[PDB]
């Protein structure tokens, strides 16, 4: 009776505890994240935080590339946010092999999604403590942001926000939005897209950033990358330039 | 507490331990006692045969595995049995693809994996057995002690099972001493036997009782019983 | 198209005495017209006082009495040191033959 | 590794009761509405699109899919459950039925396979009955239009009108009141909107709603022309602005 | 629940230990090793008057010069016997020769821990460990006559003589103090008659009770019910005698 | 081959097989029954591949008889050749196929009347009012062409099929060593066991 | 409720996985290992308990090579950590004989991740009860790795895990606060004995035996090798002179 | 492991019964009641709809009835998509038989399978056994007309009349009481329909909570024919009894 | 795939499954089985929890293995049809390879084994059913009656009992059955069945069914009438006193 919060089984309410413990570990790293679209890019933000001095600053990521146009941002442990990314990788490769062409986003975000739903019906699968937020510039979508949660569900957004005061992100943007009345960061420039995307995570969080304490993905026509350490230097000296 | 946490092999308890394994090791102890020594040119093993009435036999505890190496068990000797004969085999297929004898320190090491791998799989149980490997390749006589849990170590000299400390302590203390018994076999049975003595309580050790075996430089594994024991009683 | 049979010639002789037997052979290998090797032992003594000889196809020859002693080697394992006698060696080698009854042993043996 | 959960997870209680499934059904009863209404020349599907975060584009989630260009369904409960279903509903029409008969499948088989896919998750080895309840409507050439509600035991029933999810009981007796067996496809439209408006918090207008039909064959949306009887998909997807337009007429 | 090979805090195995405890519900065998020959005798044990008492067969021929006697759950031991027989005629073909008593007993021995819901070490495909225990009894030229105690335990032991079943603890200490190294074949027969008799809770005879040898000579035999008969009259006398 | 023929009268099915099996060179056996009863008022004879031939019989024979015990009841003759011919239309298609053409004569005591089954090894099924396989059928077909009539008595029917082991003497080159003739009729199966000078 | 704890995959009302946790323990438990990366390699160092005189000295080695760059070393569970090199070993041949060159350290790093990681998705198979610390050079330079039984992976200046991890750790922040610019192969090797000797501290009742491995692009041509003899010896005194 | 959550279907309780089995039994007992009676030209199945509404389509129904040949139907009562999955099965085996035979299946052999098939998840396999219980009727040559029953425990009996189901107790001592071995198929329409107004948990029974069937073997023509009541012949005959 | 040790020991040393696949025996109507001289008899007793069958059609309690062996049984019906099944496939092997019909042992020996066997394997149950076979060995006169039991053991018989108050039945025919003088007719055999089967099945001429099987497959079942009639005569030799 009581092993209906072992495994993925329905409880007396229609409840699967087990998918929504799986929710609550995707907050256990502490870190927050935004995406949102440019004119002709998608810019994500992740917050970096390295404790232990022992570390290697360059090693600690949770900003993936997928393939060379889909990018990937994980909130929750690092093995499950590796083992969510090599798969998608895998599947990546797969799909250009077999179709001839590459991947869009909300594709490998509906394919994870449903992945994640298998181990949400079937037992002997636990489901992933990570949320997983796909972004690219599609061929056929433009600027592009789908996430995944342990539940198997998945949508796409104008921006999106996910960690622990995921709330306040979520609302700074909402209301950013409803002022422009527009889906998107009017901007021609990636890097003032991005420049953007570290005004808000500020605001929000309010709490002032170094160069050591972000980590930064941007998503343009035909590639994705991520910022470096003076990347990220160059783009607080230009926010700091009007404040 | 421990009653939620051995159910099985693949659960660990909260202290980090592995109950199934030390419930496998405490077989080991109810097991007759065995010894194993080295010099630098022989390995001989000791062991104490148990018998279960006046009219039953002395169970065997030592195995030959090849014509240079062979182990003592001590616990479950279904166990012993299916380990040896892996062991048996090991050595058969070194000498059969590359014409050459298996070193004792990786038989140990095949030993340890072969174990592991009943300790984190679901449905298997840990080997219920200790054994105790000599043997002489390359680099001269060996000893290893093989423990249930994987744990493989190369010694001078011990002993495993049941009031095993005696001998343990013995051959700690005559250490320097039965190191340097090269060239005479005779001499480090005799300091075996001495070991094995140590550990004893019930009874003494008699003819049809003492179990003994050794391999080195000139001298293929080879196992010693009864009226062949009865000159070292 | 590959032929995974070959000859390597040799010949070799069993007579039995009343309390001995003796088993030759020369120890000349060849291969067509060309001569491998002088001196390639051919008779082997397998242990249990088996002298053993499988002639024909040196690789399969070979094979075979490799297995035999390692046959007669788990015979010792398996049944306490027994000694195989002879009818016993001469048995299991039927056995060892007939295992590659559709893939045979090209060889001529002797024990 | 390896499934080792080769037993049922749903079993029979002494009361004779299949917890599983009864669990299954209360999980779609927290589901938000979808209905469903049979016209004398068409069906209607509609849901309330229910975003979770006005930063979300509810345009790139539909919970009314195609699964046959005749075929339509729509849900009411767990969501990546039904977006599986669709996925082998959409195959399981190709496999067993088009690539053997070179015709897609009538309705109600269609409905069968689908309830069979259902019904195994009811008794196969360590898995859990889909949490939700679909509505599928359609239309064949020998039967007509129809509509059928399948349920995560497997059972299905055809209806004339019926609700699903969060407020059932009283769109199921509002559907009561205003159904007969007389009604244009345009009505039955009209009757929809009503009946999801009760259900509907608040805002309710095209881009809050999802509705589609089964109604004539579309020309316009075969995509190729030559072919004489191949006449067009009678599935349509109601746009935001077509139904805004029928939401002034309310 | 609890694995089918799981271990006790005392180093035992669950299953193992529980099977002996259905061993000691069974009837009474009696196994007696002499420089003549080896006596093996059998509780048949009807549980009514109507049950055709020759019908029990709980001494059965593994090979003209191995035999074998049961106790506990006899139905288990069908598909051992199976495995000794084979493994017997298996081992002539292969060899030309008479498998050796001891190794007839390995190889049964080695089904004996073959159980398990997926223990990794082969594919030991059976639920639980067999509910009996065999007494072994044969002769070779390598080691003479000889008697065996098979066990669910995958260990056996050889004995001089051997009682399992129910009164096996008493008629074991029995079997202690009666045996030497120079009983003859007729003085082990009404051995196994007289211990037999002591723990039987029914009174001994011909019709409740089976008596066997095995013989260099002549193999393993079945003493028929006229044979026992007699056997248990020339008992009754001498016990008589004093 | 071995001769294998079969003749449908008015209240019976006659068959008749040779008696010969010759290996190579030699004539092994002069006494061989080439046919298996299936079921009491069913019987088939046959003819082909050395192994195969009895394999076949002997196969479909038990699986007839285990029917015949489950549901307590004799198929009728039509039931058992479909049966059969499925086993070789199945054969046919596998790794080594049964190389066997069989006659399957029955009394179907349903209907009341005999029935006669000619099936090669392919599984090509047709039923006949009489039947041969091999070069047999090359000098009997046009013999019971001509003087075979579907009311005659299984005398007549005897008599007919003595008219066509004669011209088998007379013509075929193979010492076939004479025939095995069986009834097959409402009371069951019985053989004549004069037909050597009938 | 509660039994949370009992199986392997389970998530926890609090998103933790127990029995990972407590696999954590038997780690937590076992003797104390190192990794220091230099300037142009890294060195491996573990304590060694002498249980008994009996023990065969220098001669049960700890230290494991994957490939012929590659060096790991373990705490926790001994027979676990060889599972884990073992199926390393596998991983490294797969790579290298479909690439030609040998298995870069970052990618090697994942592939043992993946690994562990696997082991805490089913209930079947128990978690790792070690933590791994390894590297080498490659290509692009030298990598420092230590591995949880989590399946968690990061890159390391130096690494610490078992009884006298704190200890050890504290030592290392020393050593990257006093060498910004880089400590040498020679100086790591000393180093390292010395942190092993401090460590030991937390179980100094029982007598010990030190072992170190390297691989440096200037000093082992890029190669794993143990340290042995003189240069051994050199250190052990350097640790012996710094304890007093 | 998975040990844990193993319900174990297939086991026996301590009085020597088939714990699923009986609560299957528990199951069907709450669904709508089914009631076959054998005439001497024909049989009769009738069946109570279980849950209807007014936009039900009635038409398009088919819930309790079922054709698994030409000559052979069945009554459901239980869970219906259990029940479809026996059906197929049921189907093939029948198509199976005729390839085979050229012979239509004899009503017991089809019977007897799917009893068999029951059996199967009764004593292997771990799974719940399906939740139905089948009222076969059916003709063939060798007993003419039959009606057979089976339930999740996988056996099966003949009768002249029974019911399945709610009220089953109930139903079958108003059958026992009206039954007469010289019935005519007119008159086990009229029982049928009259047990079941008699035993219904509802207020009245009309047309659109029944389904009919009957297995006649029309004189002017030679051969059996099944005939499934429309829901305006359900209709019409409801008046001709007697019930409106 | 489900390979679950359902049958295993207890502390006591018992296997609870098989002990409770006895439960479901004793539940099941009862069944006696008695051998002449000449023949063997099995009878059965009909249940009456619902009377209103069809008994041309309802599977009869005693069934053939072969033309010359019969199989009754007590306990669970759908579990006894696949032993029946499994009996009858092994009865036409034999006779396929060996050329020669199954003895009654033998048949007896393999049903047993099958038995055997679901005790201690993987995911499975063991049979709720115990069995008694009869009949006559191929070219023989002398009688056999067989038992076996869910435990896989089995045993011949002069006279047995299996099922419902069998306690009660096997207590008359060790009272009534002198192994010295067994019923030399099979008249006054299939007499000392049916008075067996009335001191449990309280009057039931239609609740007693008897097949008579004789040497050389000659096996027949009584019609209602035919055993009514030794009820009949049974019924006044009380009343004579």
């Amino acid at each position: 009776a009581g092993y209906d919060r072992h495994i993925t089984i329905f409880s007396p309410e229609g409840r699967l505890y087990q998918v929504e413990y799986a929710f609550k570990a995707t907050n256990q790293t502490n870190i927050n994240s935004l995406a949102v679209r440019g004119k002709d890019c998608t810019v994500v933000i992740s917050q970096k935080k390295v404790p232990d001095k022992l570390l290697d600053p360059t090693t600690v990521s949770y900003i993936f590339c997928i393939s060379r146009t889909i990018g990937m941002v994980v909130n929750g442990p690092i093995p499950d946010a590796r083992n969510a990314a090599l798969r998608a990788k895998a599947e990546a490769a797969e799909f250009r092999y077999k179709y001839g062409y590459d991947m869009p986003c909300d594709v490998l975000a509906k394919r994870m999604a449903n992945l994640s739903q298998i181990y949400t019906q079937r037992a002997y699968m636990r489901p992933l403590g990570v949320i997983l937020t796909f972004v690219s510039v599609d061929e056929e979508l433009g600027p592009s942001i789908y996430k995944t949660d342990p539940a198997g569900y998945y949508v796409g957004y104008k921006a999106t926000a996910t960690g622990p005061k995921q709330q306040e992100i979520t609302t700074n943007l909402e209301n950013h939005f409803k002022k422009s009345k527009i889906d998107h960061i009017n901007e021609e420039s990636w890097e003032k897209v991005v420049e953007f995307a570290i005004t808000h995570m500020i605001d929000a969080l309010g709490t002032e950033f170094s160069k050591n304490d972000l980590e930064v993905g941007v998503a343009t026509k035909d590639k994705f990358f991520t910022l470096s350490a003076e990347n990220i230097e160059e783009r607080l000296v230009a926010i700091a330039e009007q404040d | 507490f421990r009653n939620n946490y051995d159910g099985d092999t693949v659960t660990f308890s909260p202290t980090g331990r592995l109950f199934q394994v030390e419930y496998a090791l405490e077989a080991i102890k109810q097991g007759s006692v065995t010894v194993g020594l080295r010099s630098n040119t022989h390995a001989v093993l000791v062991a104490l045969k148990r018998n279960a009435d006046e009219l039953s036999s002395y169970q065997k505890k030592i195995i030959k595995c090849d014509e240079h190496m062979g182990l003592s068990l001590a616990g479950l000797a279904p166990d012993a049995r299916v380990l040896s004969n892996y062991l048996r085999q090991q050595c058969n297929y070194s000498s059969l693809v590359f014409n050459r004898k298996l070193a004792v320190e990786r038989a140990g090491h095949l030993l340890c994996d072969k174990a592991q791998k009943n300790t984190q799989s679901y449905g298997g149980r840990p080997y219920g057995v200790g054994l105790l490997i000599i043997g002489y390749d390359k680099s001269g006589a060996h000893l290893l002690e093989f423990q249930p849990s994987g744990n493989v170590t190369e010694l001078y000299g011990t002993a495993i099972g049941a009031r095993s400390q005696g001998a343990k302590t013995y051959l700690e203390r005559t250490l320097d001493t039965f190191i340097k018994i090269d060239g005479n076999p005779d001499e480090l049975i005799k300091a075996g036997v001495e070991a094995i003595s140590q550990s004893l309580r019930d009874e003494s050790l008699t003819v049809d009782n003492l179990s003994i075996a050794i391999v080195g430089k000139d001298t293929p594994f080879t196992i010693y019983d009864g009226e062949a024991v009865a000159k070292y009683i | 198209q590959f032929n995974p049979y070959g000859d390597n010639g040799g010949t070799i002789l069993g007579i039995a005495g009343e309390d001995f037997a003796v088993l030759a052979g020369d120890t000349r290998n060849i291969t067509d017209y060309s001569i491998n090797s002088r001196y390639e032992p051919k008779v082997f003594d397998c242990g249990d006082n088996i002298v053993m000889s499988a002639n024909g196809f040196a690789a399969d020859g070979d094979a075979l009495v490799k297995r035999f002693k390692n046959s007669v080697k788990w015979y010792h394992f398996d049944h306490n040191d027994k000694k195989l006698s002879i009818n016993s060696a001469a048995r299991n080698i039927q056995h060892l033959l007939y295992g590659k009854r559709f893939f045979p042993y090209y060889v001529h043996t002797i024990i | 590794m390896t499934d080792r959960y080769s037993f049922s997870l749903t079993t029979f209680s002494p009361s004779g009761k299949l917890g599983q499934i009864d669990y299954a059904l209360t999980a779609v009863k927290q589901g938000v509405t979808s209905l469903g209404i049979k016209a004398t020349n068409g069906v209607v599907i509609a849901t309330e699109k229910k975003s979770s975060s006005p930063l979300a584009m509810s345009e790139t989630l539909s919970k009314v899919s195609l699964l046959t260009p005749d075929i339509g369904a729509v849900y009411s409960g767990m969501g990546p459950d039904y977006r599986v279903l669709v996925d082998k509903s959409r195959k399981v029409a190709h496999t067993s039925y088009k690539r053997i008969y070179g015709e897609y499948p009538p309705t109600k088989l269609l409905v069968s396979e689908v309830a069979k896919i259902m019904q195994e998750a009811t008794q196969s080895g360590g898995v859990r009955p889909f949490g939700v309840s679909l509505l599928i409507a359609g239309h064949d050439e020998f039967n007509g239009f129809s509509l059928y509600q399948v349920d995560p035991s497997g059972s299905y029933f055809p209806w004339k009108a019926t609700a699903i999810g969060k407020g059932s009981v009283a769109a199921k007796t509002f559907l009561e009141k205003r159904w007969n067996d007389e009604l244009e496809l345009e009505d039955a439209i009209h009757i929809a909107l009503l009946t999801l408006k009760e259900s509907v918090e608040g805002e309710f207008n095209g881009d809050t709603i999802e509705l589609a039909i089964i109604g004539d064959e579309n020309p316009d949306l075969l995509g190729y022309t030559g072919i004489p009887t191949d006449k067009g998909p009678r599935f349509r997807k109601l746009t935001s602005q077509e139904i805004n337009d029928r939401l002034e007429a309310l | 629940d609890r694995g089918v090979s799981t271990f006790s805090p005392e180093g035992r195995l669950f299953q193992v230990e529980y099977s002996l405890e259905a061993i000691k519900l069974g009837s009474t065998a009696i196994g007696i090793a002499t420089k003549e020959g080896v006596v093996l005798g059998v509780e048949k044990r009807a549980t009514s008057p109507l049950l055709e008492s020759d019908s029990i067969e709980k001494i059965v021929e593994i090979d003209r010069h191995i035999g074998c006697a049961m106790s506990g759950l006899t139905a288990d031991a069908r598909s051992m016997i199976e495995h000794a027989r084979t493994a017997a005629v298996t081992h002539n073909l292969y060899y030309d020769e008479d498998i050796n008593v001891e190794s007839l007993t390995q190889s049964v021995c080695d089904l004996a821990l073959r159980f398990g819901e997926g223990a990794s070490g082969e594919e030991r495909l059976m639920s639980r460990p067999f509910g009996v225990a065999l007494l072994i009894a044969g002769h070779d030229a390598d080691d003479g006559y000889q008697l065996f105690h098979a066990e669910p335990s995958g260990t056996f032991y050889r004995y001089n003589a051997k009682a399992i079943g129910s009164g096996s603890e008493g008629a074991q200490a029995e079997l202690l103090n009666e045996w030497h190294s120079s009983l003859t074949l007729k003085e082990a027969e009404l051995l196994v008659l007289k211990i037999l008799k002591q723990v039987m809770e029914e009174k001994l005879d011909e019709n409740n009770a089976q008596l066997s040898c095995i013989t260099k000579q002549d193999g393993f035999k079945i003493y028929d019910n006229e044979k026992t008969a007699e056997l248990i009259k020339e008992l009754k006398e001498k016990e008589a005698a004093e | 081959m071995d001769i294998i023929l079969g003749i449908r009268v008015q209240d019976s099915v006659i068959l008749a097989s040779s008696k010969a099996v010759t290996r190579g060179i030699s004539v092994l056996k002069d006494s061989d029954d080439k046919t298996r009863q299936l079921s009491p008022h069913t019987l088939m004879s046959f003819a082909g591949e050395a192994g195969d031939t009895v394999q076949f019989a002997e196969y479909i024979q038990a699986n007839i008889q285990l029917y015949s015990i489950r549901e307590d009841y004799e198929l009728s003759p039509q039931a058992v050749s479909s049966f059969v011919r499925q086993e070789l239309a199945k054969s046919i298609r596998s790794r080594r196929p049964y190389q066997v053409n069989v006659l399957i004569g029955g009394y179907d005591k349903k209907k009341n009347k005999p029935e006669l089954y000619q099936i090669d090894y392919l599984g090509t099924k047709v039923e006949l009012p009489y039947g041969a396989h091999g070069y047999s059928g090359f000098y009997t077909f046009s013999l019971l062409d001509h003087h075979y009539r579907p009311d005659m008595t299984t005398e007549e029917g005897l008599d007919l099929l003595k008219l066509c082991v004669q011209e088998l003497e007379k013509r075929m080159p193979m010492d076939f060593k004479g025939v095995i003739v069986k009834i097959v009729d409402k009371d069951g199966i019985r053989q004549v066991d004069d037909f050597q000078a009938q | 409720g509660t039994g949370y704890d009992l199986s392997n995959s389970v998530f926890s009302p609090d998103g933790r996985n127990f029995q990972v946790e407590y696999a954590v323990k038997a780690v937590e438990n076992g003797t104390t290992s190192i990794g220091i990366k230099c300037n142009d390699g890294v060195v491996f160092a573990v304590e060694k308990l002498i249980t008994s005189k009996l023990l065969v000295p220098q001669k049960n080695v700890k230290i494991q090579v994957v490939d012929r760059h590659i060096g790991c070393v373990y705490s926790g569970l001994i027979p676990d950590g060889r599972h884990l090199v073992n199926r390393g070993r596998e991983e490294a041949a797969s790579f290298k004989k479909l690439y030609k060159t040998p298995i870069p350290i970052p990618a090697f790093a994942d592939r043992l991740g993946q690994y562990v990681q696997a082991h805490t998705l089913y209930n079947s198979v128990r978690p790792f009860g070690v933590s791994t610390i390894f590297g080498g050079v490659d290509k692009n330079g030298a990598h420092l790795y230590m591995l949880e039984p989590s399946g968690s992976y990061w890159g390391y200046k130096g690494a610490a895990t078992g009884k006298g991890r704190q200890s050890a750790k504290a030592e290392l922040e020393k050593l990257v606060d006093h060498h910004p610019e880089g400590l040498s192969a020679r100086e790591a090797v000393k180093q390292a004995a010395k942190i092993i000797y401090l460590a030991h501290e937390d179980n100094k009742e029982k007598d010990f035996e030190l072992e170190i491995s390297w691989c440096s692009l200037s000093e082992t041509n890029g190669l794993h090798k143990f340290v042995k003899g003189d240069l051994l010896q050199e250190a052990i005194d350097f640790a012996q002179k710094e304890i007093n | 492991g998975s040990r844990r959550y193993d319900s174990r279907t297939t086991i026996f309780s301590p009085e020597g019964r088939l714990y699923q089995v009986e609560y299957a039994l528990e199951s069907i007992s709450h669904a709508g009641t089914a009631i076959g009676i054998m005439a001497s030209d024909g049989i009769v199945l009738a069946a109570e709809r279980k849950v209807t509404s007014t936009l039900l389509e009635q038409d398009t129904s088919t819930e309790k009835l079922y054709k698994l040949n030409d000559k052979i139907a069945v009554a459901v009562a239980g869970l219906t998509a259990d029940a479809e999955i026996l059906i197929n099965t049921a189907r093939i085996h029948a198509q199976n038989y005729l390839k085979t035979y050229n012979e239509d299946i004899p009503v017991e052999i089809l019977v007897r399978r799917l009893s068999d098939i029951k059996q199967g998840y009764t004593q292997h396999g771990g799974l719940r056994p399906f939740g139905v219980s089948f009222i076969y009727a059916g003709y063939d040559d060798r007993y003419g007309y039959q009606l057979y029953t089976s339930n999740p425990s996988g056996n099966y009996t003949g009768w002249k009349a029974i019911s399945v189901g709610a009220n089953t107790s109930a139903a079958q001592t108003l059958l026992q009481m009206d039954y007469k071995d010289d019935m005519k198929v007119d008159d086990a329409i009229e029982l049928a329909l009259k047990t079941l107004s008699k035993t219904t948990d509802s207020s009245a029974l009309t047309y659109d909570r029944l389904e009919f069937a009957t297995i006649r073997k029309g004189a002017n023509d030679g051969e059996v024919y099944q005939k499934i009541f429309k829901p305006q012949e359900i209709k019409d005959i409801l008046v001709k009894t007697g019930i409106t | 795939g489900y390979d679950r040790a359902l049958s295993i020991f207890s502390p006591d040393g018992h296997i609870f499954q098989v002990e409770y696949a006895l439960e479901a025996v004793k539940r099941g109507t009862c069944a006696v089985g008695v051998k002449g001289k000449n023949c063997v008899v099995l009878g059965c007793e009909r249940r009456s929890t619902l009377k209103l069958q069809d008994t041309r059609i309802t599977p009869s309690k005693v069934s053939k293995i072969d033309s010359h062996v019969v199989l009754s049984f007590s306990g669970l019906n759908a579990d006894s049809r696949i032993l029946i099944e499994k009996a009858r496939v092994e009865a036409q092997s034999h006779r396929l390879t060996l050329e020669d019909p199954v003895t009654v042992e033998y048949l007896t020996r393999y049903v047993a084994g099958v038995q055997q066997r679901y005790t201690q394997s993987g995911g499975v149950r063991p049979f709720g059913v115990s069995t008694l076979i009869a009949g006559f060995d191929p070219r023989d006169d002398e009688p056999k009656l067989y038992q076996t039991e869910p435990s896989g053991i089995y045993s011949s018989w002069s006279a047995q009992t299996i099922g419902r108050n069998s306690k009660t039945v096997r207590e008359f025919l060790e009272k009534n059955y002198d192994r010295k003088e067994p019923p030399a007719t099979v008249e006054e055999c299939v007499k000392l069945t049916v008075r067996s089967l009335l001191e449990v099945v309280q009057t039931g001429a239609k609740n007693i069914e008897i097949t008579v099987v004789k040497p050389d497959s000659d096996i027949v079942a009584l019609s209602s009438e035919e055993i009514n009639q030794y009820v009949t005569q049974i019924e006044q030799e009380k009343q004579e006193q």
